[PDB]
RNA sequence: ACCCACUCGGCACCUUACGAGAAAUCAAAGUCUUUGGGUUCUGGGGGGAGUAUGGUCGCAAGGCUGAAACUUAAAGGAAUUGACGGAAGGGCACCACCAGGAGUGGAGCCUGCGGCUUAAUUUGACUCAACACGGGGAAACUCACCAGGUCCAGACACAAUAAGGAUUGACAGAUUGAGAGCUCUUUCUUGAUUUUGUGGGUGGUGGUGCAUGGCCGUUCUUAGUUGGUGGAGUGAUUUGUCUGCUUAAUUGCGAUAACGAACGAGACCUUAACCUACUAAAUAGUGGUGCUAGCAUUUGCUGGUUAUCCACUUCUUAGAGGGACUAUCGGUUUCAAGCCGAUGGAAGUUUGAGGCAAUAACAGGUCUGUGAUGCCCUUAGACGUUCUGGGCCGCACGCGCGCUACACUGACGGAGCCAGCGAGUCUAACCUUGGCCGAGAGGUCUUGGUAAUCUUGUGAAACUCCGUCGUGCUGGGGAUAGAGCAUUGUAAUUAUUGCUCUUCAACGAGGAAUUCCUAGUAAGCGCAAGUCAUCAGCUUGCGUUGAUUACGUCCCUGCCCUUUGUACACACC
């Protein structure tokens, strides 16, 4: 990264933190084997 | 590194011949069948397996090696 | 890089951490390796209060170019300890005494 | 002559700065985009170049005047912070010195390193911060090297081969170090699990630590790093973060355009010292009482005794508390944080000792710890892997860590006899008391212990005492070597280790140098733990004996801190 863009770093990072709380807060609420050898033993 | 060496003569591996040969049985006229190359005495060989015929030697190959039956 | 890292710091800061730190080591997209510290808030380093209040991990992320180290440090709220000391050994709290309405004529009470 | 006041005109200086400036600075460098007193002159990105050419002056050397083609994106000013100095000033430290201790450096062997040698003698690392380091004590293993021999453990996809057999295995002989069907001979066996090729994988102590993670070492036995509001500046930045004093410390006091704070130091955590009181202990001990042995004693002394009972927690164990905060007093200073002294106290060097550890730095070390990793390399006559056997130990020599000695503060022989940290065994052989055999080394029959329970009081060693030697390379010293007997292990040859006789070297205190160290320390001494089948001259801890001499300085060396310069900033590599 470079120091020229650092604002769009912090804002999209701010924005990534909100989507972890949204994913977080919503999630607090949100919405035989041997026997087949024995029965085939005939 | 070093990059090659050694005298000469790479070695080969093996064939398993060709052999159309599991036909060794003799049918007389219509139809009686008599066996060639006597079969084998071990309980692991149901006498469907035979013994190789060399000299001295007769030998069981279904037993991967084992046994010396010499007739 | 900074997006993801800053976002992780802000989520752990949002999470009521006293403070947190994200260290990225290794090489990104260039031949020469680099290292970047991302910290916010309060953390401590020396002494046993480390052992109580800070969980650290390191993780090797293995990328097309190479391998990056990520060492995440988080300092929880000591006051919220609930098992441990509840503050730093540094903490010293005096109790705010009172405004006294002074004296009296001595008198006496009886019951 | 001198003093004071005043006034023109001078060489300068001081403080401001209303003002100006990119700034450093400036009573002009001020009276400005609010742009005009008068006048002369020069400059118009950097080079080419003050060159060519002409003119002109010169005895000359050279002066004056003075282009272009071409070339190039920066070059230049002032200031900032870093960084760096074969600059100065401060400080700190036994990885610096003083005062001294014991040495190392010499010698023999032990070990690592280089070198040579070698089929191979695998390889990292080279000032401090490489060289008893890679936990690196290699007989196979390990293992990476060398001489040879096997095996695929070559997933998966497609193709082709092919049930009339894709393919697998093997007895004897041959062969081979080999009881490898490696391969051949011979001729049975097997049954779609492979084989062959393409593509794609897989493994590799193969390469790159100069592509990386992680870790670690080092700078640092250090003390440094930042931000809020406010002050300075157009700005980057700066103050805060400072003369002085104090400290182990940017530890504090104090000074103060700063105030008030954060990381680091401190605090904290672990471990050692003290608790006639807390709660307890046949897995710790004490006294009493029985049972009892031996001395002598009218009694008393010393043992013995897993329960024979009763009591207790001083001594041993570990829970939870308590205790020191440099306290009290006196000195000494900014009249300060501190420092020295005394008394008390378990303890007053941060109580002793450690663990943790800010920002940053390095092309430090490590792809040979890793199923951490990119890329490169290789991958069936393998750099995968296993087996056999050597090698890492190879010896004209150079270097580093050490072990043992040169003896009479001793060797040898009796005799005395005291620790602390440790660790120990089920598909197993661990720690081992005891009993017998054996000169020894060891062997053997039993036994207690998954352990405060047994080994174990680990009855260690130095040390203490009584003798023998008597200063003689000696009875100091034990290298070298022969012969024999044991132990581990499949395997002891190049001799794993151990034991007995014999052999009996150098070394008569170590040149130039150079290491470590201040109190239960240095130094002497052994023990356990790690390695580990066997092997410690090694390491990590432990206790036993236990001093001399500093309580300073900045001379050396090393580093930190101011200032100073810089054209460095990929930062003196
Ligand atoms: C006399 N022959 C041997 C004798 O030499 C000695 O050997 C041991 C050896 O076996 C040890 O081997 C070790 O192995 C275990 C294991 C868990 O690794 C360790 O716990 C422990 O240190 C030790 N028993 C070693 N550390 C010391 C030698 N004296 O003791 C055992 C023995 C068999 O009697
Ligand atoms: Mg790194
Ligand atoms: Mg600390
Ligand atoms: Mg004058
Ligand atoms: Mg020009
Ligand atoms: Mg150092
Ligand atoms: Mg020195
Ligand atoms: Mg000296
Ligand atoms: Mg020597
Ligand atoms: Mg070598
Ligand atoms: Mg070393
Ligand atoms: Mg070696
Ligand atoms: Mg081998
Ligand atoms: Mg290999
Ligand atoms: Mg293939
Ligand atoms: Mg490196
Ligand atoms: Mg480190
Ligand atoms: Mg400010
Ligand atoms: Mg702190
Ligand atoms: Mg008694
Ligand atoms: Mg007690
Ligand atoms: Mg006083
Ligand atoms: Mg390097
Ligand atoms: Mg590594
Ligand atoms: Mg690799
Ligand atoms: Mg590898
Ligand atoms: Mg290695
Ligand atoms: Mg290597
Ligand atoms: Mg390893
Ligand atoms: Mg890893
Ligand atoms: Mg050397
Ligand atoms: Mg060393
Ligand atoms: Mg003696
Ligand atoms: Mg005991
Ligand atoms: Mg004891
Ligand atoms: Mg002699
Ligand atoms: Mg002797
Ligand atoms: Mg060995
Ligand atoms: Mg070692
Ligand atoms: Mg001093
Ligand atoms: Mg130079
Ligand atoms: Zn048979």
């Amino acid at each position: 990264g470079d120091d020229k863009k650092e604002l769009s770093a912090e804002k999209e990072a701010q924005a990534d933190a909100a989507a972890e709380i949204a994913e977080d807060a919503a999630e607090a609420e949100d919405a035989l084997n041997q026997q087949a050898n024995n029965q085939f033993n005939k | 590194k070093k990059v090659y060496t050694t005298p000469k003569k790479i070695k080969h591996k093996h064939k398993k011949v060709k052999l159309a040969v599991l036909s060794y049985y003799k049918v007389d006229a219509e139809g009686k069948v008599t066996k060639l190359r006597r079969e084998c005495s071990n309980p692991t060989c149901g006498a469907g397996v035979f013994l190789a015929n060399h000299k001295d030697r007769l030998y069981c190959g279904k037993c991967h090696s084992v046994y010396k039956v010499n007739a | 890089i900074r997006r993801a890292a800053y976002g992780v710091v802000r989520y752990v800061m949002e999470s009521g951490a006293k403070g947190c730190e994200v260290v990225v080591s290794g090489k990104l997209r260039a031949a020469r390796a680099k290292a970047m510290k991302f910290a916010d808030g309060f953390l401590i380093h020396s002494g046993q209060p480390v052992n109580d209040f800070i969980d650290t991990a390191t993780r090797h992320v293995l990328m097309r170019q190479g391998v990056l180290g990520i060492k995440v440090k988080i300092m929880r709220d000591p006051a919220k300890s609930r098992t441990g000391p509840k503050a730093l050994p540094d903490a010293v709290t005096i109790i705010e005494p009172k405004e006294e309405e002074p004296i009296l004529a001595p008198s006496v009470k009886d019951y």
